[PDB]
RNA sequence: CUGUGCG
């Protein structure tokens, strides 16, 4: 005992558990140490200490709270206040895993006893300390560091794993490689291994294998192929066409031949336009006024300057109605000119929080709570008086009686009818869209457009009570009490929007408008608002894309003719009508194309085109979309006249998926929906044990039904074909492929490089006492069909992460495995495009059922014999710890969603639902947690999926070569691959070879999806179509990118991601001319949104040459030259800015001094640097005359949605649900508010930075207006005015530093077809000497305080720390928020190439220098 | 070399084409865009004679 | 956490 008695002088060095507490010692000091950081955890919180720690009962029995029977529960500590007891159990938890683990395990043990609480007694309070250390507030946290390393010195010199379980908690902290805690068996791991590694072998020669897959062959040909059981076909192009106007074109159907009919929301967009074009399309003072003060009361409504909403709505109505009995005076006739012809509608007015309300009801509110309260208006205007003196602007509005006499006079003169709100759902009077002007259409567009962002605003309401008593959704509603949105559409008809619901909910709205006072009804329709974005400003980009795809057919004028205003209408049809179900036929229709184009299809190809419309407004668009087909298809000898373009443009209208936005228009359908395709494979394969063990002991009969699974699964022969469908592995044909793959015969061999090998105290086949693997069933939002997601528990994502990276190391030792190496993407594709103009069979295969039918226990019996070869030691790694990780998934257990089980246990027929009832009661108790033996994580096991589809599909070349004597070349992405095929010596001889290859794929578990396509005309690969000479460029995918995923947190980082989609888009061919639409939507967007216009943001009117050889930062250029016409100030700061480069480059002394001159801001860094140039105070004054507001001057725009940026990019590059209309809304909400800072910490207005500006209107402040200012015109607010030549001198330098110096000279015009279309590379010539660790030298050399504080607070490579530009450019991209070119140093170009048509490289500008 | 032996404009054709300076160009295909132009609109190069 | 912004 040499340090059983230091513990008696080291326990020494430390309220009231203490003097009480100070082989039981090891006991009695771990209850020391425990009972020390309980009292520290609840003395944070105010415990009380329990120096009996009776029970949970006895504390309730003690003061008199009846005591239900409750289950003993330890509590750590309880404060209990008369009628309410807050319990705190804490614990100390290093690891964050087991952290997690004891975090959720205490919370559910305290609810388990909370609700038998709030069943009688009180609702306790939960609270649970997770201490991830041990610093206490008594020592100085360094004591007990010391007492815990001599309590392991005094355990480890002396059940069945307690000295180590005990310890393992006491050290610091806990990858692969490390099998070294129990390896015991449990009874039941040897009849797994018996039942996963009984036949496999390995070890098969060579000539066998050929012999045998001859023999297969042969067999195949007389048995499968013969019969005609194979699962591919030929095309026969007229029985296709046949089919596609059978499933999609509803002939047996009775709806009609018209969308407007059959579409609500098409009827009201054309009702709208047609009633909007033909009758029309101080008179705007005082409409201008009421919009003012209505926004006033809007800002006064969210403040909470009342005490309850109802009297704030009462008082601002009362303000509404003073108003207008005001506006009735002193004027003409103001109500029956103006009102009517602006913000009025049948006896209603508008009023605050987008509510309309009834004049004479208004009249009727305001008469209570003014009589039944009197003295209620002056004491209501004195709590705004005190509240707020800046909106004191109402004087004569929030007065007394609001002459009531005057009120029902306005109201008896305009009597009209009320808006209707038609709530159940022919002539067809629709001038047969076909045969309309270009203008209607494009105005149709627009008013899709408007409809769409009223739509987008109705989501915006915020929650109101009704002050009108319900007199709702039966058949109709005079609608009294609705919100409102108002939407301009002509000088004097505005229409309007009436809904009676808010939040992001599926309402029915009802569009109505106003001529000149006569209200006329427009429609009623239902829909969900956060799915009508897309159209919300792009009522030219899509008349744009429809002009490009319309022109693509330029070669048969008279198919154009026809497809042009068919396309237009099947996309309006598609906007006015945003279902999943669109989406998944317009996807069904690409696949149809692309067996079209090619020879040989999957027989099942048209039975998954089908989608059920269950309402008209599919069926028309179906029926629009398979006409169009149709109409470029059909025919029998003069119609594939230029067949490129019609694959193109059909591929692209089968992309027109992508303008429905992908949502879940309903998320507990799509929950339900998840779990059904999440648990039909294992109810229909019959391994779905239900709430096994959640610790990793299974019962007899969950042991049996997971051997049986297990035993079913490779159960399959080579020589039956009733078995092509389930899931499972053949084991003789799996181990061909691992013998094959082993004496290096396959293209990928075992020879790998660079070896991937870089509480749970015991572990088993099963589990690792830390859990059971557990994941969390939820969707992921995609176009065609929710893909499947789970969410994992920390330790599950620790090992999901182990065998990741596992398989990603052998994937990279691998050859043709292209899912995370882009450099073998790039060869697949050079290869597939050879194999296209070679005239190769490229075989675009997709695998259906990819994450649901495998299991981790193929990626088992795989690895069991997978050499994987060492480069230097030729060892055969063992796999034992993979292996036993993937056991560890074998029997994982997913967690359903609550909603789900809540939503089938208060439930029509349904194969996940019947299941539910079955295991409700019948066996046990309710299904909260599947194990099964199939169906791996879609994105649990991508690595090891695509590692064993890789080595699958080598031996399925090997065969094919072996067979049929051709050279097959495969590449694999985990879901789908594309085989290239060089035959020696259509396409009918080689069908037999697609047969037997989808059969021997089929006998592993790789069952060939029915939209994969064999042909030698087209290829497709990550969805990337290459045809002969050429690539599709799919214009609408990328065009519907940069119309959705608007994520608009801040303005500036919007316009950088629209900027990024457009560069990525015309790096693929879209146009000039779409972007350019695509920009101005943005721009609108932003306008929109408050924050007005910025000489920054999307760029408009841009050529090729802006996005080929050009950044960001050039765009800006352009964007500000464009500002400054007849370049005389640009061309100056252009110059000096060669200046500054010269004298930093051929004089080469400037360095660590603009560093100290740019800090001081825009006007005294720019003063310095025309000092250092040119040198003439009086220009410096003409210069900075040129003044633009900045709202993000002192820092960045507060905002709450749903320093410089250059350290958040460089923290971000070194550490490793919401809709887009609701993110478009709460920017929109953001950007009104206060969120502009003025430095001192007090966030304004942008009208109120805004209204700080003067008419100086001295052609400085009319070159662009709203845009640039001058210097003075902006005395009121000078804070937020910062110089924009500035600006464009540090973009023009930073530019220079980037690209070249082609950016100084001045911009020179030059002195076809709209489809000579060529990839060009950028001409960038990089004055940076073409990564890490240099910017990081470069802010530690410069800026000392910046680089210790906010900067490398958790780095471990300090130990590393001149190029050229690293100190200047980098000065210029840290003091600009908006610049941002180190973000583009420490990146690749992404595209490489651009491909363009020659019509607009013809039109670039051209800037040599 | 020249293409795969195909239209280059139908692609449906692999029987008696003629080159037009880099790909392949059926009878029918060439006597439709040469009646109405002279270049291509495959390779926008002047078409043979 | 709170917006009145398509002319
Ligand atoms: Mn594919
Ligand atoms: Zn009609
Ligand atoms: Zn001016
Ligand atoms: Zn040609
Ligand atoms: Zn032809």
């Amino acid at each position: 005992d040499e340090y059983v008695q230091e513990l008696k002088g080291l326990i020494r060095k430390h309220r009231c558990e203490f003097g009480h507490q100070k082989s039981p010692l090891l006991t009695e000091g771990f209850k020391l140490l425990s009972s020390l950081v309980e009292l520290e955890s609840c003395e944070a919180h105010a415990c009380q200490a329990n120096t009996d720690q009776r029970f949970v009962d006895v504390i309730l029995s003690d003061n008199g709270i009846l005591c239900p029977t409750l289950p003993k529960v330890i509590p750590d500590g309880f404060k209990l206040t008369g009628k309410t007891l807050i319990l705190l159990e804490t614990f100390v938890r290093v690891n964050p895993d087991e952290f997690e683990k004891k975090w959720k395990a205490d919370m559910s043990k305290l609810l388990n006893l909370k609700h038998d609480l709030q069943k009688s007694g009180v609702t306790l309070v939960p609270i649970v300390d997770g201490r991830s250390n041990y610093n206490n507030r008594f020592v100085a946290d360094w004591v007990i560091e010391r007492i815990r390393w001599l309590l392991i010195e005094i355990l480890k010199a002396s059940e069945d794993q307690e000295y180590q379980r005990l310890i393992h908690s006491l050290s610091n902290v806990k990858l692969e490689n490390l099998e070294h805690l129990k390896r015991n068996s449990l009874d039941y791991d040897e009849r797994l291994n018996e039942s996963l590694f009984i036949g496999l072998k390995g070890d098969i020669r060579e000539s066998t294998v050929r012999e045998e897959l001859i023999k297969l062959k042969l067999w195949f040909k007389d048995e499968v192929f013969s019969k005609g059981l194979g699962k591919f076909k030929l095309t026969d192009r007229r029985e296709l066409l046949e089919s596609l106007s059978s499933l999609g074109a509803h002939l047996d159907s009775d709806v009609s031949s018209c969308p407007f009919c059959n579409n609500k929301l098409m009827e009201i967009v054309y009702n709208v336009t047609f009633s909007c074009v033909e009758r029309t399309d101080t008179h705007s003072n005082i409409e201008k006024h009421y919009l003012s003060v209505l926004s006033l009361c809007n800002k006064i409504k969210g403040l909470k300057v009342f005490n309850t909403r109802r009297n704030t709505l009462l008082f601002l109505d009362l303000i509404m109605v003073n108003l207008m009995v005001d506006i009735s005076d002193s004027c003409q006739d103001a109500i029956e000119s103006l009102r009517k012809s602006g913000l009025i509608v049948g006896q209603m007015v508008m009023l605050v929080n987008d509510r309309v309300l009834d004049i004479l009801e208004a009249v009727k509110l305001i008469r209570k709570k003014i009589g039944t309260n009197p003295n209620w208006v002056k004491n209501c205007s004195k709590i705004l008086e005190r509240s707020h003196p800046e909106i004191w602007h109402h004087l004569s509005t929030l007065i007394k009686q609001p002459d009531f006499n005057s009120l029902i006079s306005i109201a008896q003169h305009l009597v009209s009818d009320r808006p209707i709100m038609r709530y159940s759902v022919k002539i067809c009077r629709h001038k047969l869209f076909q045969e309309m002007s270009s203008f209607e259409q494009m105005r149709l567009f627009k008013t899709l457009s408007s409809i769409s962002l009223s739509l987008i605003n109705s989501m915006k309401t915020s929650f109101s009570s009704r002050l009108l008593v319900n007199e709702k959704y039966f058949g109709n509603v005079r609608l009294r009490e609705c919100y409102a949105q108002r939407f301009y559409l002509a000088e004097s008809l505005v229409g309007f929007l009436f809904y009676q619901k808010t939040g992001e909910r599926s309402r029915c709205y009802s569009v109505y408008l106003s001529d000149n006072g006569v209200m006329s009804e427009q429609g009623s329709f239902y829909c969900d608002p956060k799915r009508f974005f897309l159209p919300v400003f792009s009522d030219e980009v899509l008349a744009g894309m429809c002009e490009e795809m319309t022109s693509w057919l330029d070669f048969d004028t008279g198919l154009m003719n026809d497809t042009g205003p068919i396309l237009r209408l099947l996309v309006l049809a598609i906007l006015c009508s945003p279902s999943k179900r669109n989406q998944t036929f317009l996807q069904g229709l690409r696949y149809f194309l692309m067996a079209f184009a090619n020879q040989i299809h999957h027989i099942d190809l048209t039975s998954k085109l089908v989608v059920e419309c269950k309402s008209s407004s599919e069926v028309v668009v179906q029926r629009l979309a398979v006409g169009l087909f149709i109409r470029l298809l059909s025919g029998e000898s003069d119609a594939s006249l230029f067949f490129s373009r019609r694959f193109k443009y059909l591929l692209n209208v089968s992309y027109l998926c992508h303008l429905i936005t992908k949502e879940t228009p309903d998320r507990l359908t799509d929950q339900i929906k998840c779990f059904e395709k999440f648990i039909e494979p294992k109810v229909k394969f019959g391994c779905a044990v239900v709430n096994p063990s959640l610790n990793g002991k299974l019962t007899v009969d969950q042991e049996d039904i997971m051997i049986n699974g297990l035993k079913k699964f490779f159960s399959k022969s080579l020589r039956d074909t009733e078995d092509v469908q389930t899931p499972g592995v053949c084991k003789e044909l799996l181990n061909y492929c691992v013998s094959l793959f082993n004496r290096g015969k396959l293209k990928v061999s075992g020879e790998l490089k660079n070896n991937p090998f870089r509480s749970p105290t015991e572990f088993t086949s099963i589990s690792s006492n830390s859990g059971n693997l557990k994941f969390g069933l939820s969707y992921k939002e995609q176009v065609g069909s929710n893909r499947e997601l789970y969410v994992g528990d920390l330790n599950t994502k620790l090992m999901t992460r182990l065998v990741e990276d596992f398989s990603e190391a052998v994937g990279n030792s691998m050859k043709y495995t292209c899912l995370n190496s882009e450099k073998e993407f790039e060869r697949a594709i050079c290869d597939m495009k050879m194999a296209v103009n070679n005239g190769d069979l490229s075989c675009s295969y997709d695998h259906s059922k990819w994450g649901p039918t495998m299991s981790p226990a193929l990626f088992l019996a795989l690895l069991q014999m997978l050499e994987l070869r060492t480069p230097v030691d030729r060892s055969k790694i063992d796999l034992d710890s993979v292996k036993s990780i993937l056991k560890w998934h074998l029997h994982k257990v997913v967690e359903v969603p609550i909603n789900v089980a809540e939503a089938y246990c208060i439930g029509s027929t349904s194969l996940s639902e019947e299941f539910f009832h079955q295991t409700m009661q019948l066996n046990g108790q309710i299904p909260s947690h599947i194990m099964s033996v199939l169906d791996m994580g879609q994105g649990i096991l991508h690595n090891t999926s695509d590692l064993y589809g890789l080595i699958t599909e080598q031996f399925l070349c090997y065969a094919l070569d072996l067979l049929y004597d051709v050279i097959p070349v495969s590449y694999t992405s985990s879901d789908d691959q594309i085989t290239l095929i060089k035959t020696p010596s259509d396409a009918a001889e080689w069908l037999e070879m697609i047969c037997f290859h989808e059969f021997l794929s089929s006998k592993l578990n790789k069952f060939v999806s029915p939209k994969s396509v064999i042909g030698t005309f087209v290829a497709e690969f990550k969805s990337r179509f290459f045809v002969m000479g050429e690539e599709t460029p799919l214009l609408t995918k990328f065009v519907a990118a940069a119309l959705h995923n608007v994520k608009c947190k801040t303005p500036t980082q919007l316009s950088e991601t629209i900027d990024t989609i457009c560069d990525q888009c015309i790096a693929n061919g879209v146009s000039t001319k779409i972007v350019t639409r695509i920009s101005k939507r943005v721009n609108q967007l932003i306008r929109y949104s408050g924050y007005g216009e910025t000489p920054f943001g999307a760029i408009e009117d841009q050529d090729v040459k802006d996005w080929v050889d050009g950044s960001r930062g050039y765009r800006l250029q352009r964007k500000i030259e464009a500002i400054f016409h007849d370049d005389k100030e640009t061309s100056f700061i252009r110059n000096c800015a060669r200046k500054v480069f010269n004298d930093i480059k051929r004089g080469r002394i400037f360095e660590e001094n603009l560093i100290n001159l740019i800090g001081r801001g825009g006007d005294e860094a720019l003063t310095g640097f025309l000092q250092y140039a040119g040198c003439s105070e009086q220009e410096v004054n003409r210069v900075l005359n040129y003044r633009w507001v900045n709202l993000s001057s002192f820092g960045d725009l507060r905002l709450v949605l749903r320093v410089p940026t250059l350290i958040k990019t460089l923290q971000s590059k070194l550490s490793r649900q919401s809709s887009v209309a609701s993110g478009f809304i709460g920017f929109c909400k953001s950007m009104g508010s206060k969120c502009v800072r003025d430095g001192k910490g007090g966030f304004l207005y942008i009208k109120e930075v805004y209204s700080g500006v003067s008419a100086c209107t001295c052609e400085i402040c009319a070159l662009k207006p709203k845009i640039i200012y001058c210097n003075n015109s902006l005395n009121k607010v000078s804070q937020f005015s910062k110089p924009i030549l500035w600006d464009y001198f540090s973009l023009v330098l930073t530019n220079a530093c980037e690209l070249g110096e082609w950016v100084f000279s001045t911009v020179k015009e030059p002195q076809n077809n709209q489809n000579f279309f060529w990839a060009v590379k950028p001409k960038v010539v990089r004055q940076i000497e073409d990564g890490m660790n240099h910017v990081l030298q470069s802010i530690r050399r410069n800026y000392p305080v910046l680089f210790d504080e906010h900067l490398t607070p958790f780095m471990n490579d300090l130990q590393v720390s001149r190029l050229k530009f690293l100190d200047v450019c980098i000065a210029l991209d840290m003091m600009n928020e908006n610049l941002g070119i180190i973000s583009h140093l420490l990146k690749t170009r992404d595209n490489s190439v651009y491909i363009v048509k020659q019509s607009d490289c013809a039109l670039a500008h051209i800037r040599q220098s | 070399l020249y293409g795969r032996y195909n239209c280059k404009c139908c692609w449906f054709a692999d029987t008696n084409l003629i080159t037009c300076n880099d790909h392949y160009l059926c009878l029918r295909c060439h006597q439709t865009m040469l009646r109405n132009s002279e270049l291509c609109h495959i390779c926008w190069k002047p078409l043979p004679t």
